[PDB]
Order: structure tokens, then sequence, then C-alpha cells
């Protein structure tokens, strides 16, 4: 086959590879300001959930 | 001919005429003669049929154009496409001036042919030709390793001209 070929097929790989490659490092950037801040969807650590707290009225009245 | 004489000087051809005034006469004539009669007439008259044969039908072919592409100096940092684009623009730039070093080797070579025991006085202009083409030949894309590449030959050329352009001016006040 002609030579354009293989250079709309180099063009299309390493436009595809640069992308992956930069994605990476922005992964890699990003899990670690979401694992040192945890301002973020994932990363997050249980806690305890505030509808197991119980508000009625007790004996002590200053509880 | 297949080759200018812009493309491959060619001394002008000129040839003697002795007379062989002795009454012995030259051997290497008959030869000639017996030569030209019983091997070139027939390999002329087998190569007219088969010339003839490719005239017949002649397929074409041309030359493989090249659109020129952005240079790496243009080309941006890390930019995939256009440093693909010129990449590939200066490696053949770098074969395109490999044959001319090879052409102009070979036309230097021939020239010493022509001139014989005289090469050393009748080479000297193209021998500077040669030693031009050669010297920044060495600067433009020696010493650029096996993994040569178009900024590799940008970093080279930039490193020479900060040397000369610090150079001359502290030479030059």
């Amino acid at each position: 086959d002609g030579p354009e070929k293989n250079y709309e097929k180099t063009m299309a790989i390493l436009q595809i590879e640069a992308e992956k490659a930069e994605l990476r490092l922005k992964e890699l950037e990003v899990r670690r300001l979401m694992r040192a801040r945890g301002d973020g969807p994932w990363y997050q650590y249980p806690t305890i959930d505030k509808a197991l707290i119980d508000h009625s009225p007790k004996t002590t009245p200053d509880n | 001919d297949s080759w200018d004489k812009d493309v491959y000087p060619e001394p002008p051809r000129r040839t003697p005429a002795p007379a062989p005034q002795t009454s012995l006469p030259n051997p290497v004539t008959y030869l000639t003669k017996i030569f030209d009669l019983l091997v070139d007439r027939p390999v002329t008259l087998a190569r007219e049929f088969i010339e003839q044969q490719h005239a017949k039908n002649r397929y074409y072919y041309y030359h493989r154009e090249f659109r020129r592409v952005p240079d790496i100096t243009e080309c941006e940092e890390k930019d995939i496409l256009c440093m693909f684009e010129a990449e590939m623009q200066w490696r053949r730039d770098y074969k395109v001036d490999q044959e001319i070093v090879n052409i102009i080797q070979e036309r230097l070579k021939a020239c010493q042919q022509r001139e014989g025991e005289s090469y050393r006085q009748n080479c000297a202009k193209e021998l500077e030709q040669f030693t031009q083409v050669s010297k920044a030949f060495q600067d433009r894309y020696s010493d650029l390793g096996a993994h040569y590449s178009a900024r590799k030959c940008l970093a080279k050329q930039k490193q020479r001209m900060l040397a000369e352009r610090k150079a001359a001016k502290e030479a030059a006040a």
C-alpha cells in the first residue's frame, strides 16, 4: 500500500497513545490530590451515620 | 545521455589523432575493427529489437512529490502530530543531503579519473566544493548519535548558534 497508509495510521496511533499517556499522568495527580485532601468522589472513608442518633427526651434533662 | 552537466560536470572529451608513420601498422586498430564487426553490430541489432519491443508498450511513472510541512522549530513542545510531521520531513531532508554528498563524491572521483596523474592540479575546483559540503555536513547532521532526531538536530544547531553568537559578541566588543 501507499506511504499515506502508514502516515495516517501512525497519526492515529500517536494521537491515541499520547492521549493515553497524559491521561495516565492526570490519573496519578488526581489520585494523589484526592488521597491527600479527600474533597472528591472517591477515597472517601466510612464515618458514623447521623440517622442512628436518637433525639427523644431522655431521663436526664441536660444530656 | 541521462545526466546533465549541471548535476554531473564532465570535462570536454578530447582525443588525439596519432599518425602511424612507421611502416609497421598498429595492431590495436585491427582489434577495434574486428570487435566492432562481430560483437558491437550484433549486440546493437539485438538491442534495437528489444528497444522497439520496449517502445511498443512504455508504461509511465513519475517522481514522488512531498508537500512541505512545518519544521520542528515551528513545532510545539510535545505535540505528537506536528512532531511526527517535522521528524519525517527532517529525515527525508537528511536522506537528500546524504545523496547530495554522495553526488559530490561521485563527481569528484570522476574528476580525479579524468585528470589522471594531474588530479592534484585539475581537481581542486571540485575538491574545495566537496570540502565545504563535508565540513558543513558535519555541523548540520553529524555527531547526532544512533537515535538521531529532528529535536537533536535542532539542539545541536542551537548550540552552534549560541557558540558563534557569543564568540562574535566577545571578539568584536
